[PDB]
């Protein structure tokens, strides 16, 4: 719908070149922090499937898990950054490009407006 | 004891457990080296540093 | 317009054959000569009761030849297109494919029929 | 003393072919165990011919 | 049947379904749906018995019916104007004609009749493979024609979807019926939102089909299909019920489970436009859908059942083979809302 | 609109109001669908030989191919039925009821 | 189709109660026919003629409730002298609710049908006056 | 649902019934305990021709022994009720 | 209004598909529909597409024998129905052969919409394109392209093809 047809846009590209014009997330952003747990929860729920010592099970695929779920997020979180930063420069552009449809209305003073009042009792 | 073989053998499976810990070690550099290519990419086309 | 006086010309001669056949000799005709033939007997059963099939299967792999036909007829017309190579390798797909099929019908027993 | 858990007669009520048994749908039977359903016994009806003596 | 004829067969029926994705001439998108009505036939059959061959026949009448309408609705629109590109659909009456075949495709109301018969019919595995993989080609047709959707017309229809889950499940005991209309309810919540913004409608789509894989591959895990031998599942695999009872609940649309997240963003996205009346009844409607789930989760999670002695014999035996991803799906399923942002990366 | 399309229009209503409406013969509902496709057919030709779309004309050859697809399915399936009950009614495909 | 919620809608609110409730029982015979045809079409009766029976049955129920309905609307707003309130139609609704107790023959059918559907007019009648749309155009 | 609960009045309404349908058979000198020898008149082959009567009537195989013993009314319809277990 | 023959042509077209819808035992079915088959060719011929009228005609003659034979194999009756046999098929076929005399009536009176939009009639020679030029024909041209233009076609007809034969192989299988 909204952005599916937009100029210039590679159709299965999933990171377009202008995205490397933005700041990569942290490697300790918390989301990625939240998609390292829940590599670790697919790891623990498939110990526990298995009917294997759910901690201490497998430590090499839990790692794994881990790390695949990271890996996945990290890219995650950069297509997701850079779908909202190129929502704000379009609808920015087109604030600019449109003055008409947005214009700065006059300035008013709590002194001036008259609000009425509604008495509590 | 068991009196089956325990088809998951009392050892562990070395080439498993080796291409496991392997992916993991290439994906977690992969990922260190890629951070460290869009940090400088955002920062030379930025003016930054 | 010349194919429709044809097909009625036909048909017409066909039909006034068989009125002449129904209307000219003297018919004569009671219970026991309109009766379903036998060989001597009467039947057991009726005409009307279900024949079993045992080449449905190849039936309905005739359908699916049969549309291979199809599309294999325009193929002379096809032969003179600029680009032979193509068409030369899109027939033989064609063809290998329809071969194919009917190797693997064969192979597992589907053209013997129901015993 | 001990926390209720549910007999038998309270799983039958889940047991049914539908929930909320009705006039209409009592006589309903809950599908096979394994589904499927027993051959049905057929006549094969063959065709009779005369062959001969004409 | 043998195993490569079944890997050809399902492989053909992914290949319809992304001829239908990657097509941009109607008459491909007829053809993959073709193919994959014609290599799905035989999977829904390949546990032979009657009520096998009774689904088979009753899906591809359905699907039939909906290709002729399909079919003709193409060829309306190609009459009022020569285009063969899957586009606005210059003909309001074809786009009604299509609106219906897709609908009947889909199973929405009132075209869900065969929906639930042909998921009892069939086995656990085609059940999973109906209920998830069918729904992409119709609605991907569907997001590619909204522009000419007829509001009335879909949101009346996913309304109904609604409604008609809702009630008929609360009657269901078997867990393939109770399944059929979880689906209907979710493909209306599903097309409610597609004249407005069909990312909603992939997100919906792609969080109902983890749950429902995760749903399947615990039944098939327990190998239960009534709700009575779901009942018996807590004497030999616990976790195995307590992860059953936490997807229920997701699937109920519980926060902060995953299943909230869908029909969140969904009622938000129709309050952006006016649309105030419809969200509501529909989130009292899917209360409907909360309680039969709830009633699931009693019976085989909450409370424990009588037992046979038999199943002692069972306690001394593990699976055989074991469904990957499972432990995956349901920690997608479950816990994911936090993560709920990232669906700007879904347009 | 000409007439004649007028006239295969209300055939394929015909045919799917045929279809829809069920007797006792799974045949007669396999027929019904088989007209659907040969009305579709014509439509088509009768379009594409209008208006001189030349690349279209192997459209309707294609749509014939499925056609026959359905017909071999359906055809398959009947026979399936007819093992299990002696006859193509459709009142015998009444399991999944409950 | 629609034309007949024109034709009801056409009307003023508190004038020509007549026509309004033959409006009114228009609306009703129409639903009535559909919810018959369904009920034919899903659960046959057996015999033709007691499937026409049960489709004047349905038929005459509805249309006898949209007829009280709209004229016990018209004749409150217009004796009220108090147009665009949806007390009348609430008033109207309970009516329409009554009939329907009066024709399956039960009270617990006619308060609660009452109840329900005077909430449901006085509802619609808010929504007319308000502007609310049930289905939504798509502005955004 | 199915046929009603059949109760033995109805049992027997359709046995008399079938006996008053019956050519052989003077419908004002049939009575409940009226003997199909020695009150009527027949012999054992009409006796297999009512019993067949009742066969196809209340839709069930009859067989041979334990209705050969079957001699007035009031034993078949005995007969009939122990069938379908009707107390009523 | 000239001769009519296309019109006649198509409303023997719609005889034929009220005749087969009735549904009045499939053998009389499979007579409807070849009617409505040949008529069809014949409606097809007239506009120029001779090829095209031809194959639909052929492979419809295939298909219904191969109906009749599992028409009579599993689909028969000790008494099949005919169009006069029984109240429900006559009713279908008279109320098809009204609705269809209607709807001409309708449209031919006056220039009305019924379900789509207004028609005109008038003879469909009007519509044609007085095109005076070919050493070919655009049908036959149109129809060969599907082996230089039409790759795609060609390759997923031939798997579709032989899918089909493996999945009717398959569901008949049987056990
Ligand atoms: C929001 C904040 C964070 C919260 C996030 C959400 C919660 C956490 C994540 C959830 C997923 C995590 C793990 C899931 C799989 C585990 C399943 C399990 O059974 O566990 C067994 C296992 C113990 O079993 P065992 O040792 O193998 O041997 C005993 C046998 O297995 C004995 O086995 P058994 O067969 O006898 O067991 C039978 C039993 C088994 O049944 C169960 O165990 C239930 C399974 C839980 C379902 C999980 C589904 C997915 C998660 C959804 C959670 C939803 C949260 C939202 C709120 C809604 C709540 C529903 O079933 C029953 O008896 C029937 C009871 C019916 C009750 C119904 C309620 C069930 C649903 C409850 C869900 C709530 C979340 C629970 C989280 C913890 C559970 C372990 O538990 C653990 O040991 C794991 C605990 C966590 C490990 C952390 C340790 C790491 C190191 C510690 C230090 C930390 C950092 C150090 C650095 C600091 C510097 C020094
Ligand atoms: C402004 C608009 C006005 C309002 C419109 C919206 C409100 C519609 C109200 C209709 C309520 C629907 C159901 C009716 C009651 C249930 C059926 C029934 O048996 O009734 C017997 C019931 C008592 O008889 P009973 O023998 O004791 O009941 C039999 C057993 O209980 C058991 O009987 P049964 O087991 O034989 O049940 C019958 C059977 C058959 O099931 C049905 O009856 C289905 C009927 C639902 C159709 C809804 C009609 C709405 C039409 C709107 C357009 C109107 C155009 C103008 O049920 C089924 O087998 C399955 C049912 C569900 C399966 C799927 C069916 C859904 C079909 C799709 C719905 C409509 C699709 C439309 C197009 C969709 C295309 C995208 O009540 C009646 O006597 C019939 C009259 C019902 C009252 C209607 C109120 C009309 C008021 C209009 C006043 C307007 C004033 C002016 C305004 C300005
Ligand atoms: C391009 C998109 C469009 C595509 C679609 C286009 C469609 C148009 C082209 C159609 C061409 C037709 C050519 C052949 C069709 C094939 C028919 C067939 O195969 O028959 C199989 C089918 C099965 O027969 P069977 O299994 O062999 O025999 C066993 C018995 O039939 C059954 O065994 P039983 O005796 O034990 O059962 C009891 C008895 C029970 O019989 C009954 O209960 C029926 C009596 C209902 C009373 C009708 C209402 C009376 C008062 C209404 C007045 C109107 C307004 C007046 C003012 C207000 C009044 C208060 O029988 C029934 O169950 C029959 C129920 C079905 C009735 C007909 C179904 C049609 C639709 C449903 C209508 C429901 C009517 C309710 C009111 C609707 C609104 C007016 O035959 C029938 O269903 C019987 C009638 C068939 C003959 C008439 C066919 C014409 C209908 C065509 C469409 C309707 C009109 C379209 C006009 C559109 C405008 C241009
Ligand atoms: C939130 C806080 C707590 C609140 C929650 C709790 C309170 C609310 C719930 C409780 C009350 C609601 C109950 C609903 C009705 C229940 C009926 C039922 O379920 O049917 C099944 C049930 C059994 O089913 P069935 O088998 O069909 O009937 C067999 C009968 O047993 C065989 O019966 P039978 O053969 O012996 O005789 C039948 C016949 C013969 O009748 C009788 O047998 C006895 C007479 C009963 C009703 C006649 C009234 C006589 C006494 C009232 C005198 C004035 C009272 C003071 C009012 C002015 C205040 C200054 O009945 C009638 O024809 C009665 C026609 C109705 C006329 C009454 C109209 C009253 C409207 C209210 C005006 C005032 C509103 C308040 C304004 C205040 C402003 C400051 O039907 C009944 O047995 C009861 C029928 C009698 C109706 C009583 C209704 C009067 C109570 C006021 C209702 C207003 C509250 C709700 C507002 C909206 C409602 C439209
Ligand atoms: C419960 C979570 C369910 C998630 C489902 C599985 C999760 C893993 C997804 C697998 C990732 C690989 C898919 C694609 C990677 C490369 C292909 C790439 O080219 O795809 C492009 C872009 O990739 C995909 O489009 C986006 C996939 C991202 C899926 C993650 C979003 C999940 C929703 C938010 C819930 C939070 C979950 C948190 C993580 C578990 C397509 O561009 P475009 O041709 O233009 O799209 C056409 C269709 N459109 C426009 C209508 C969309
Ligand atoms: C091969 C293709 C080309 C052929 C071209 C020639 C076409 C020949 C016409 C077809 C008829 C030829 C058949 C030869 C004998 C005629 C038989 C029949 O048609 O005539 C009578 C049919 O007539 C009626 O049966 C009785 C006459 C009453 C009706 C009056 C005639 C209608 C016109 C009105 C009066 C005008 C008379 C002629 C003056 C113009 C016989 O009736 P019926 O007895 O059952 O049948 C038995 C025939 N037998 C005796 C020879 C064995
Ligand atoms: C808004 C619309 C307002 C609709 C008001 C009508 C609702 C009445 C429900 C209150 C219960 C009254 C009652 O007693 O129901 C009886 C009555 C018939 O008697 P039974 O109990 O079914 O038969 C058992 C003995 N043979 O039940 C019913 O059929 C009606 C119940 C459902 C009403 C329909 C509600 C549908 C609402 C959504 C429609 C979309
Ligand atoms: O009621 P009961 O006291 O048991 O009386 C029995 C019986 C009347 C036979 C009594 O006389 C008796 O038992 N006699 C002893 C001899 C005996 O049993 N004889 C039986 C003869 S068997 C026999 O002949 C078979 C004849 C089959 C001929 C069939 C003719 C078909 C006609 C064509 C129909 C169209």
């Amino acid at each position: 719908t909204m952005m599916s047809g937009r100029p210039g846009r590679v159709p299965l590209q999933f990171l377009p070149n202008e995205a490397r014009s933005l700041p990569p997330p942290k490697l300790t952003d918390p989301r990625l922090v939240y998609m390292g747990f829940l590599g670790y929860c697919s790891g623990l729920i498939d110990n526990a499937i298995r009917r294997r010592p759910v901690v201490s099970a497998g430590l090499h695929r839990q790692l794994l898990y881990v790390t695949s779920f990271v890996f996945f997020g990290y890219y995650l979180l950069k297509r997701q950054d850079y779908m909202y930063a190129l929502r704000d420069h379009d609808m920015f552009a087109y604030v600019k490009s449109h003055p008409e449809d947005f214009p700065e209305k006059d300035k008013k003073t709590y002194g001036e407006i008259l609000e009425e009042f509604h008495p509590v009792r | 004891k068991f009196y089956i073989r325990e088809p998951p053998h009392g050892s562990p499976d070395w080439l498993k457990v080796g291409l496991t810990l392997g992916t993991s070690v290439f994906l977690w550099i992969y990922l260190i080296k890629q951070h460290k290519e869009d940090v400088l990419e955002y920062k030379r086309r930025n003016g930054l540093e | 317009m010349n194919i429709m006086l044809t097909l009625l010309t036909n048909v017409t001669l066909a039909s006034l054959l068989v009125l002449i056949a129904f209307w000219l000799p003297q018919l004569n005709a009671y219970s026991e000569k309109t009766s379903p033939y036998e060989c001597g007997f009467d039947p057991m059963g009726s005409a009307r009761l279900p024949f079993s099939m045992k080449f449905f299967l190849v039936a309905i792999t005739f359908l699916l030849f049969d549309l291979e036909i199809a599309l294999l007829l325009p193929l002379p017309w096809a032969s003179q297109t600029n680009n032979l190579k193509t068409m030369l390798t899109m027939a033989l797909f064609l063809l290998i494919l329809l071969a194919a099929s009917l190797a693997y019908e064969w192979t597992q027993k589907g053209l013997e029929w129901a015993e | 003393a001990r926390q209720w858990q549910p007999d038998v007669e309270w799983a039958e009520q889940f047991g049914g072919a539908v929930m909320y048994p009705t006039k209409e749908t009592a006589h309903w039977k809950p599908p096979p165990w394994n589904d499927v359903d027993p051959p049905k016994d057929t006549l094969v009806s063959n065709l009779t011919l005369n062959f001969g003596p004409q | 049947m043998n195993p490569i004829i079944y890997t050809t067969l399902i492989m053909t029926v992914m290949s319809g379904t992304m001829l239908v994705m990657i097509s941009s001439h109607w008459l491909l998108i007829w053809i993959g749906f073709e193919m994959n009505l014609l290599a799905m036939i035989p999977v829904l059959m390949k546990n032979f018995n009657p009520r096998a061959t009774e689904a088979a026949t009753k899906y591809f009448l359905t699907q039939a019916t909906a290709s002729m309408m399909l079919m003709m609705a193409i060829i309306i629109n190609l009459l009022y104007s020569g285009q063969w590109t899957i586009t606005k659909m210059f003909n309001p009456v074809a786009m009604t004609m299509m609106t219906m075949a897709l609908a009947m495709k889909l199973g929405l109301s009132p075209f869900h009749f065969w929906v639930p018969e042909v998921t009892q019919g069939i086995s656990l595995q085609a059940g999973l493979l109906l209920l998830t993989w069918q729904k992409l080609a119709p609605l991907s047709v569907l997001c590619q024609i909204s522009q000419s959707i007829n509001p009335n017309l879909m949101l009346t229809m996913a309304m109904l979807s609604i409604l008609i889950g809702g009630w008929g499940g609360l009657n269901q005991t078997q867990l393939r019926k109770i399944m059929a209309y979880s689906s209907i309810a979710h493909m209306g919540w599903m097309t409610a939102v597609l004249p407005y913004n069909t990312t909603m409608t992939i997100l919906n789509l792609l969080i109902y089909i983890t749950m429902t894989l995760a749903m399947f591959m615990l039944l098939i895990h327990s190998s239960a299909t009534t709700t009575l031998s779901l009942s018996h599942t807590w004497n030999k695999m616990p976790v195995i019920t307590s992860l059953m009872m936490v997807t229920l609940l997701s699937m109920g649309g519980l926060p902060p489970l995953s299943g909230f997240m869908p029909k969140w963003m969904i009622i938000q996205e129709m309050t952006k436009n006016e649309s105030i009346i419809m969200p509501t009844l529909m989130a009292m409607t899917a209360l409907l859908n909360l309680y039969f789930y709830m009633r699931l989760a009693y019976s085989s999670s909450l409370t424990m059942f009588p037992s046979t002695n038999n199943m002692k014999m069972k306690w001394q035996f593990e699976h055989t083979k074991q469904m990957k991803l499972l432990p995956t799906m349901i920690v997608l399923s479950t816990l994911v809302l936090p993560m709920t942002p990232a669906l700007s990366s879904l347009n | 609109m000409p007439l004649v399309y007028m006239n295969i229009i209300m055939a394929f209503a015909i045919a799917l109001a045929g279809l829809l409406m069920y007797r006792s013969h799974l045949m007669s509902s396999l027929l019904c669908l088989e007209g659907m496709m040969l009305s579709l057919f014509i439509m088509s030709t009768l379009i594409i030989l209008n208006t001189h779309f030349t690349l279209a004309n192997m459209m309707p050859i294609i749509l014939l191919v499925f056609a026959a697809c359905e017909a071999a399915l359906g055809l398959s399936l009947l026979v399936m039925v007819s093992n299990t009950y002696g006859t193509d009614y459709v009142q015998n495909l009444n399991l999944l009821q409950c | 189709a629609k034309t007949l919620l024109h034709k009801y809608s056409d009307i003023p609110e508190g004038t020509e109660c007549h026509r309004k409730a033959y409006a009114s029982t228009s609306i009703g015979g129409a639903t009535g026919l559909i919810v018959s045809a369904y009920s034919i079409a899903l659960k046959p009766p057996a015999s033709f003629l007691e499937g026409v029976a049960r489709t004047g049955r349905y038929t005459f129920t509805s249309a006898a409730i949209g007829a009280i309905f709209g004229l016990t609307s018209c004749i409150s707003a217009q004796v009220r002298e108090k147009p665009d309130d949806p007390l009348n139609y609430f008033i109207g609704g309970c009516a329409g609710g009554l009939t329907l107790g009066a024709r399956t023959r039960s009270y617990g059918i006619g308060a609660a049908a009452c109840a329900y559907m005077g909430l449901t007019a006085a509802l619609v009648k808010m929504g007319q006056l308000e502007g609310w749309q049930v289905f939504a155009e798509p502005k955004v | 649902s199915d046929a009603p609960p059949l109760t033995l009045e109805a049992i027997k309404d359709r046995v008399l019934y079938v006996l008053k349908l019956y050519d052989k058979i003077d419908p004002e000198k049939l009575s409940v305990n009226s003997h199909f020898m020695k009150d009527l008149g027949l012999d054992s082959l009409d006796q297999v021709e009512i019993i067949m009567a009742m066969e196809d009537e209340f839709g069930f195989e009859i067989p041979d022994i334990d209705a050969e013993k079957l001699m007035c009314p009031q034993e078949i319809v005995d007969y009939i009720a122990d069938k379908k277990d009707v107390y009523e | 209004m000239t001769m009519y023959i296309a019109f006649i042509l198509s409303t023997i077209f719609v005889i034929g598909f009220v005749g087969f819808s009735s549904k009045p035992s499939p053998i009389y079915g499979g007579l409807g529909l070849i009617v409505s088959g040949g008529v069809g060719c014949g409606i097809v011929l007239n506009f120029g597409g001779s090829f095209l009228g031809l194959m639909v005609f052929l492979i419809y003659l295939g298909g219904m024998l191969v109906v009749f034979g599992y028409t009579t194999a599993m689909a028969t009756e000790m008494y099949p129905e005919v169009w006069v046999s029984n109240k429900t098929v006559f009713g279908a076929f008279v109320s098809g052969l009204m609705m269809e005399f209607c709807m001409v009536y309708y449209a031919l009176k006056e220039e009305e919409v019924e379900i789509i939009f207004k028609f005109n009639g008038l003879g469909d020679w009007v519509i044609y394109d007085t095109g005076d030029s070919g050493f070919f024909s655009e049908e036959a041209m149109g129809i060969a392209a599907l082996y230089s233009y039409g790759t795609w076609l060609v390759i997923v007809t031939g798997w579709s093809l032989l899918i089909g034969v493996v999945v009717i192989m398959e569901i008949t299988r049987g056990n």
